């Protein structure tokens, strides 16, 4: 509960309605409680697990961002309290999505495939607390998000062809980790090259996604240099 | 203007 | 409470912050906390309010339209399970409104444009709630939003000017209401042609919001003919 | 497509 009563079908089906329906934070709720159940996810529900959050985070920061700008500019409490409020809704998410990879997820992952998906997801939602820490904490954010994508890296490398989608987009976000929580913008930029062209070079065993995720490394190598 | 992640 | 601790001219500044980080659930509480300090609201402040609170239904009736597609096409119990969530939260959204109209707002409200602005309010909220109604009060909720609309535009047309862009907005929703909620295209098609004409003819004494909702009007009559 | 309202 709220969603142990539910079948385990049903909210994969309720999860996919809501994604139809951009109701991303039911989304995410369905598929915490499919989660829940104890069973391991298939490749098709770990998507649906990570967009669901992916995108309830991703309103938690763009409005965090907008907040924080109109602060930093505007320097009474109003603007740094309600900064505060979204900052505390967006850590308990982040938290939330952490203590699934911890409780269910990462644990029982076997493959390569889910293994690596769940610690690039460790990786993000840790950089996602980097991007609002402030505190004591702050180091030890960083050095979680980094010591989770290093893993995921490793794993990717040993088990995983460089054109597969998830080799590239934990690439792509680590490169991101680099290059603006870690304040390493020259290995942000030899990470997202590097893996761009080890990609090319395998392109003859694939398609859309791998591709896709290619772009969105040209594209920031295009901004970064 | 922003950087690409995924 | 929740808002009762907070200062009234903190909540329509949240509410300002909200809006700019498209917080609109946020922007909607900080408003609804600001109607329940008991004093009347300013132009600024009623027109903040109403754009919360549409957009809140609006993402939810946009929701309901794609689950209620879904399930008329699929005619397991799970669509309608979801659709029903979606329609139970939006009704009480709707409710909240009803209730702040109710409760504050249309009682102390004694100018013209308070009046009217309030009572077109109570309209697009009963039409809300009779988009989704199916029950035995489905024809009790149309009378409901006629009624408020009619009261609305006898007070308008004694009191405002043709171009006035509460009139004209309250007559392009009201014609709305005509053509798909009470089964009257022909009166929708009147009202939205002799609204936009006298409109036309007292361009004379303005602006961008009037010849916004004539556009509006205009695309309808389009789309109706 | 939809009808417009304000
Ligand atoms: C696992 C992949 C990709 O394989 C994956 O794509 C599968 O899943 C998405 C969404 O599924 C819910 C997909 O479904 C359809 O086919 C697509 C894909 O096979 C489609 C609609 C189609 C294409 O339009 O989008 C994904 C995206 C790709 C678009 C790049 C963006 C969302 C994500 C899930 C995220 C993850 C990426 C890299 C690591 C990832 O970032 C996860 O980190 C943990
Ligand atoms: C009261 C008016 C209009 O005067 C009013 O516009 C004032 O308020 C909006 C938003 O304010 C929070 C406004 O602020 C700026 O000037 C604009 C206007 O004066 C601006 C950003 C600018 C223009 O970009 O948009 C509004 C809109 C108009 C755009 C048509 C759409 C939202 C709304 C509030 C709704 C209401 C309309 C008719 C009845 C209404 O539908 C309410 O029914 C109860
Ligand atoms: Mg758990
Ligand atoms: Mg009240």
């Amino acid at each position: 509960g709220a969603m142990g009563s539910m079948e385990r079908a049903s909210l994969i089906q309720k999860a996919k309605l809501a994604e139809q329906a951009e109701r991303y934070e039911d989304m995410a709720a369905f598929m915490k409680g499919a989660v829940e159940k104890g069973e391991e996810l298939s490749v098709e529900e770990r998507n649906l697990l990570s967009v669901a959050y992916k995108n309830v985070v991703g309103g938690q920061r763009a409005a965090w961002r907008v907040l924080s700008s109109i602060e930093q500019k505007s320097n009474g409490p109003e603007v740094r309290e309600y900064r505060e409020k979204v900052e505390t809704e967006l850590q308990g998410v982040c938290d939330t999505v952490l203590g699934l990879l911890d409780s269910h997820l990462i644990k029982e992952a076997g493959d390569a495939e889910s293994r690596v998906f769940y610690l690039k997801m460790k990786g993000d939602y840790y950089r996602y607390l980097a991007e609002v820490a402030t505190g004591d904490d702050k180091k030890r954010i960083i050095d979680s998000a980094r010591s989770a994508y290093q893993e995921a890296m490793d794993i990717s490398k040993k088990e995983m062809p460089p054109t597969h989608p998830i080799r590239l987009g934990l690439a792509l976000n680590f490169s991101v980790f680099h290059y603006e929580i870690a304040n390493s913008p020259e290995e942000a930029i030899s990470l997202a090259k590097t893996t761009f062209d080890e990609a090319m070079a395998d392109l003859h065993t694939l398609y859309k996604d791998s591709t896709l995720i290619m772009q969105l490394l040209r594209d920031n190598l295009t901004l970064w240099t | 203007k922003r950087r690409k992640s995924v």
